[PDB]
RNA sequence: CGGUCCGGCCGGGAACUCAAAGGAGACUGCCAGUGAUAAACUGGAGGAAGGUGGGGAUGACGUCAAGUCAUCAUGGCCCUUACGACCAGGGCUACACACGUGCUACAAUGGCGCAUACAAAGAGAAGCGACCUCGCGAGAGCAAGCGGACCUCAUAAAGUGCGUCGUAGUCCGGAUUGGAGUCUGCAACUCGACUCCAUGAAGUCGGAAUCGCUAGUAAUCGUGGAUCAGAAUGCCACGGUG
């Protein structure tokens, strides 16, 4: 990226929902191209969240996305071989990608038996502000507010 | 493994145990035939066989029976590396 | 009469005789759901029809060959557009900002010598 | 009956006016002609490795065509069978006719 | 490719045809599945090497018919691919042009 | 439980309950359930001792324990006393069926030692 | 449309898919704006495609006394009852070790069992070899068709539905070794591929370090070809999901 600014490609919305940030949320939990599997985990997933603890089903998947989605992160800014770390505001963009990100990798690194439970309960310790993909968005949070001078 | 129809061996070599088989005890057969298999008709037999450079001696006893006469015969020497 | 419309995606290419009323889609002598598993092509072969509203309107009978499931379903519904804009030709320009009147051109890349796949090199070593 | 005539050539324009020859020898001698059409074309590829020692990755790609054309008769008059057997066509066209 | 080599060559393919091809006969006919399976199968099958050690398509190493090289051959062509690149350049096999799809 | 194999398997599903059972694999212990009239899914709880030594029985038909090892055990030293090839690929350490010792001869040489 | 044994299979049709010849189409051509009355840039319309539409072929003068006298050719040197020629057997496959490039794994987005969808591109006469019968199987017997849009290789796999396993060194992994076989071939000991039964190592995501990829790409899933009697995890191609 010299040169060539580009626009974007876009996609189709969700199936079963009309939703192009869940069509999103399926493309983020996809490994090697099967799409048709990932499908079925994230719809058990958002079953088993909305059923078990409190219907509004996607009402309730951005309940669980808005509190891990960051306001402000860090990047690097190189000078002399001292390069500062300048805390800069996440685009919304990319608050929903990063927000997406620590969720689907907090819920592949637990105990549980199934995928869909694993992201079931991610989603409920999120909603109520607990786990680990909660305490990534402090802990950049932690480090952005350390590195607050550099403005 | 070679199919059931039939075991190989050279024909030079099944005529000279033939000759071995009535007329006696001899010296031991030199032979380059590894590729053939130990019959029943050369037990009490030694063939020297051919390994490369040398003929080593086997004295064939009955558990050799169905083998390669160049499986008692290695071709490459080798003891440690250092 | 048969109002006609020919569509292809990847390798796949599908014909569309759409006839005068009912909801009846049958495609190879099968029905929707007993052709397509997968709900994400059922609804793009739907997609078409609902921008057009035809709630049991139109009897499509559309057969097709090659490809895959997506690659099938993509077909069909380049297949139907063009069927419609036969059909009465005044849906042409809401049809176009739905981008469902644009072929998809995007072919599979050949093997290329020297590389492992169409873009993918072999592991580089310094020494 | 029907004679049956496949024309294979490497080459299009070649293989062409070859039909254009016996799909006008043959109702000039009076008989209703089936055809011509053209059969898929079978492209035969070789690669080489271009240098003489070492460099695996250096290679040339080549390809051959053989084009193919079919032609049924339905009128296999006795002016139809010697206009066709003597007619004047390149060195590059393979005839096989069919009985 | 050492003259020797090619005249080894071109007396293994002669000395095939002089045999096999003609006289497979003993072990394609009398090797098989009836009342041959007793001795008379056994002879045939000893009887198969007093033929040369020669006789037989399984020793062709098929080189180049120019140059005689053993590897990288081509069958559609007869040549070695270093000769089938240097004679295709000089429009000389018919039909072959440089692919490009 | 125990067999006449005199293992103590599982209380899992008895196809891979006979495969604990040293001598005995999967299509052996299909073979046995089979001949003895018991489903595969079927566990050694609820299996009574009626059905238990109709197990021994047909296992009893193989050659399966410590029995099949003298049988291994007696064909590797008759190779290693035959003095053939691969007696001498056995007395000393090296694979046998002829791969590579160049590289990647390791299960067989255990692990490298500098 | 008629008929049907319900298979385009017959009558038939030349519409459609497709086959392969010919032609058309995209040029910043058109419309705004910016620009030095410029060349050109941003945006819009139309359009299947928009600004090099995608991919390939195509590699300037030269650089590294870079590579190849073992493809071939060739100056000089050397050998000429041998550094030439023929044959059998062995070796190039050795194995304390180190490195490069790959394949398969360490599982539950999975393993196994049953049922069931949707491809492309190829090859074939000392060849590809169906149906049927026998074999658990690799295969065998018999033998039709095909120099091929006709016959064969050849029932794509991931996928989908149901059941089971329930987080274990396991119903994960399939290395190693024992026994019994098949096929090719004069001949499978050194030193082939594949099948069956049994065996069930290491391995639970990998130190310092390091590689590839900007879209039908990466990742993943199968298929084909050349070489070739037999003998791919390599190489060259092809489509699916994405
Ligand atoms: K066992
Ligand atoms: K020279
Ligand atoms: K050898
Ligand atoms: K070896
Ligand atoms: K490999
Ligand atoms: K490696
Ligand atoms: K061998
Ligand atoms: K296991
Ligand atoms: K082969
Ligand atoms: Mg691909
Ligand atoms: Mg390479
Ligand atoms: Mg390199
Ligand atoms: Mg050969
Ligand atoms: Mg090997
Ligand atoms: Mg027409
Ligand atoms: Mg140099
Ligand atoms: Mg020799
Ligand atoms: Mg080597
Ligand atoms: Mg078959
Ligand atoms: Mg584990
Ligand atoms: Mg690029
Ligand atoms: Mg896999
Ligand atoms: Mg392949």
């Amino acid at each position: 990226p010299r040169r060539r600014v580009i626009g974007q490609r876009k996609i189709l919305p969700d199936p079963k929902f009309g939703s192009e940030l869940l069509a999103k949320f399926v493309n983020i939990l996809m490994v090697d191209g099967k799409k048709s599997t990932a499908e079925s985990i994230v719809y058990s997933a958002l079953e088993t969240l909305a059923q078990r603890s409190g219907k509004s089903e996607l009402e309730a998947f951005e309940v669980a996305l808005e509190n891990v989605r960051p306001t402000v992160e860090v990047k690097s800014r190189r000078v002399g071989g001292s390069t500062y770390q300048v805390p800069v505001e996440v685009r919304p963009v990319r608050r929903n990608a990063l927000a997406m990100r620590w969720i689907v990798e907090a819920a592949r690194k637990r105990g549980d038996k199934s995928m869909a439970l694993r992201l079931a309960n991610e989603l409920s310790d999120a909603a109520e502000n607990k786990g680990t993909a909660v305490k990534k968005r402090e802990d950049v949070h932690r480090m952005a507010e350390a590195n607050k001078a550099f403005a | 493994r070679s199919l059931k129809k039939g075991p190989f061996i050279d024909l030079h070599l099944l005529k000279k145990v033939e000759k071995a088989v009535e007329s006696g005890d001899k010296k031991p057969l030199r032979t380059w035939s590894r590729r053939s298999t130990i019959f029943p008709n050369m037990i009490g037999l030694t063939i020297a066989v051919h390994n490369g450079r040398q003929h080593v001696p086997v004295f064939v006893t009955d558990e050799m029976v169905g083998h390669k006469l160049g499986e008692f015969a290695p071709t490459r020497t080798y003891r440690g590396h250092a | 009469n048969q109002y006609y419309g020919t569509g292809r995606r990847k390798s796949s290419a599908a014909r569309v005789f759409i006839k005068p009323g009912n909801g009846k889609i049958v495609i190879n002598q099968r029905s929707l759901e007993q052709y397509f598993g997968r709900e994400t092509a059922r609804m793009v072969v739907r997609q078409p029809l609902e921008l057009v509203d035809m709630v049991e309107k139109l009897d499509l009978y559309i057969t097709v060959k090659g490809g895959g499931i997506s690659g099938q379903a993509g077909a069909i519904r380049h297949g139907i557009t063009r069927a419609l804009m036969e059909y009465d030709e005044s849906l042409r320009s809401e049809l176009r900002k739905a981008g469902f009147v644009t072929r998809d051109a995007r072919q599979v890349e050949r093997k290329k010598v020297g590389l492992r796949k169409a873009r993918r090199r072999p592991q580089f070593s310094k020494r | 009956q029907r004679i049956r005539i496949r024309l294979k050539a490497f080459d299009h324009r070649l293989i062409d006016q070859a039909t254009a020859e016996i799909v006008e020898t043959a109702k000039r001698t009076g008989a209703q002609v089936r055809g011509p059409i053209p059969l898929p074309t079978r492209k035969e590829r070789f690669t080489v490795l271009i240098s003489p020692h070492v460099n695996k990755d250096a290679r040339d790609q080549y390809e051959i065509r053989t084009h193919l054309r079919l032609v049924d008769i339905v009128e296999p008059t006795e002016k139809t069978v010697d206009a066709l057997m003597r007619l004047d066509l390149a060195a590059g066209v393979d005839v096989q006719i069919s009985l | 490719a050492k003259q020797s080599m090619k005249a080894r060559e071109v007396k293994r393919v002669a000395l095939a045809d002089k045999y096999f091809a003609k006289r497979a006969e003993l072990k394609a006919i009398i090797s098989d599945v009836n009342a041959a399976s007793d001795e008379d199968r056994w002879n045939a099958v000893l009887k198969l090497q007093t033929l040369p050690r020669d006789s037989s398509p399984s020793r062709q190493r098929n080189r180049c018919r120019q140059t005689g090289r053993p590897h990288g051959f081509l069958r559609k062509f007869g040549l070695s691919r270093i000769k089938v690149r240097e004679a295709a350049m000089r429009g000389e096999i018919p039909g072959l042009k440089k692919a490009s799809w | 439980a125990r067999i006449a194999g005199i293992n103590i398997p599982d209380h899992k599903h008895a196809v891979i309950a006979l495969t604990s059972i040293y001598g005995v694999g999967k299509t052996r212990s299909k073979a046995i359930l089979a001949a003895a009239g018991i489903a595969e899914d079927v566990k050694i709880s609820e299996l009574s001792e009626g059905q238990i030594d109709t197990l021994r029985d047909e296992v009893a038909k193989f050659v399966v324990e410590g029995d099949l090892r003298r049988e291994i055990s007696m064909s590797i030293k008759r190779l290693m006393d035959l003095g053939c090839y691969r007696g001498l690929r056995h007395r000393r350490g090296l694979p046998v069926r002829g791969q590579r010792t160049k590289t990647n001869a390791r299960t067989r040489k255990g692990p490298r030692k500098p």
